[PDB]
């Protein structure tokens, strides 16, 4: 752990400095490092992480589709063999995503879950590792099944602990069915359960927006007009 | 891509 | 040299899906290893060159300049001090840019340089000179003195290259008057030799359109464009 | 900043 010798306080302060500059692959290294110091992370620490990574995981998947669709067309019927260059490219990216992915679930598995026993602590971390076995999914071919199954399985998890533990306008509540959904859909194949689990969702939170502060007003609404846009999308 | 939650 | 076993044309497919795909670190190491092999470029080989370096130095510039100005605003009269962490931080992505900056330095002097002959080579490769050499120069503070005088004898002789030997609406003397324009301005303060070289360098051009077909206008005008605004906020 | 050639 190259962040060893560097105060927890100072790998937090940095995180977010590298935040400000735009430098996602510092702030996760950063945080990567916070974590590994041992103690459990706060609210804003848990952000940290996740805005992190997913950053760094995001310009992966994006870069992966670019090449996996150049790759499929050099071998739709009527193609001109352009040699192994698109594919030896595609799997160096592959390889690089699967390592990310890799890196979040041994920090979440070593020892962010187990020691997390607050509601808000245990669904936002059962809920990362749902997204990250998701990424794996989005380019894995024959034990995906595998992966998609330990997808599912800390969705799931996240799920039941939200529902006994959160309102339904709880962000960290909204985001995991967000994602679970769509999870459903284009993971699992199951467009009707994401459907009905987006629809749910979305009603349910309406129901209980009379609780809310203008503050927690706006942080509900803004993700229930994400299931909305899918919901647009599917139906 | 449908939408997800957090960044991109 | 780490792409010392692929093939110097599977580099160049490789550096091209990189740029397809935003991967500009990938990139510019798949030309670096190109450059190694030892072979002149050719004109879109060093357009490839280019565009991937300075996307790298160009996230590292705008990081750079985020943190120093935390770090300033952090030494005002009245600012809490929050110890080392920013200066540090500053420091390390400094020391990233100046050594991607001696990298591609390196590449025009071991051996893209001194093997270009024609004029539209050597003419690109000098401007790429005084280019990072002014990368440089952004950050420096003591031996400033001593990197601007490179940057501005490079830019020099690519300026007396040019003259001599393409047209005034060629985009890479545009290109490279621009930039050593803007050198002028906010490197050298030197701002009336700056706002003379703009005009003088749009007026002579403006000159030649003439001469261009419909492609060759699209591609001069464009810099010229850049020329304008400049000049607009310099008078 | 100002104008200079290419990306960015
Ligand atoms: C207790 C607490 C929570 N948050 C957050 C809640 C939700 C999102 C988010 C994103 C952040 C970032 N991109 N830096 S922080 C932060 N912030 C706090 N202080
Ligand atoms: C002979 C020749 C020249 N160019 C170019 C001229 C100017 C800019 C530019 C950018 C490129 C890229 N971002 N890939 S290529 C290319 N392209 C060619 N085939
Ligand atoms: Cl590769
Ligand atoms: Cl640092
Ligand atoms: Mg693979
Ligand atoms: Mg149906
Ligand atoms: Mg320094
Ligand atoms: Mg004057």
């Amino acid at each position: 752990g190259a962040m060893g010798s560097m105060e927890r306080a100072s790998l937090i302060q940095k995180a977010k400095l590298a935040e400000q500059a735009e430098r996602y692959e510092d702030m996760a290294a950063f945080m990567k490092g916070a974590v590994e110091k041992g103690e459990e992370l706060s609210c804003e620490e848990r952000n940290l992480l996740s805005v992190a990574y997913k950053n760094v995981v995001g310009g992966q998947r994006a870069a992966w589709r670019v090449l996996s669709s150049i790759e499929q067309k050099s071998n739709e019927e009527g193609s001109e063999e352009k040699g192994p260059e698109v594919r030896e490219y595609r799997e160096k990216v592959e390889t690089e995503l699967q390592g990310v992915c890799d890196t979040v679930l041994g920090l979440l598995d070593s020892h962010l879950i187990k020691e997390a026993g607050d509601a808000e602590s245990r669904v936002f971390y059962l809920k990362m590792k749902g997204d990250y076995y998701r990424y794996l999914a989005e380019v894995a071919t024959g034990d995906k099944k595998r992966i998609i199954d330990s997808a599912r399985s800390a969705y799931q998890e996240a799920m039941d602990i939200s529902k006994k533990e959160m309102p339904p306008t709880n962000p960290i509540r909204l985001g995991l069915a967000l994602n679970f959904s769509v999870f459903h859909y284009e993971i699992a194949n199951s467009p009707e359960e994401a459907i009905s689990l987006a629809k749910t969702t979305f009603d349910e939170a309406m129901a209980d927006l009379h609780t809310l502060s203008e503050d927690s007003y706006k942080d509900s609404t803004l993700i229930m007009q994400l299931l909305r846009d899918n919901l647009t999308l599917w139906t | 891509m449908f939408k997800t939650e957090g960044p991109d």
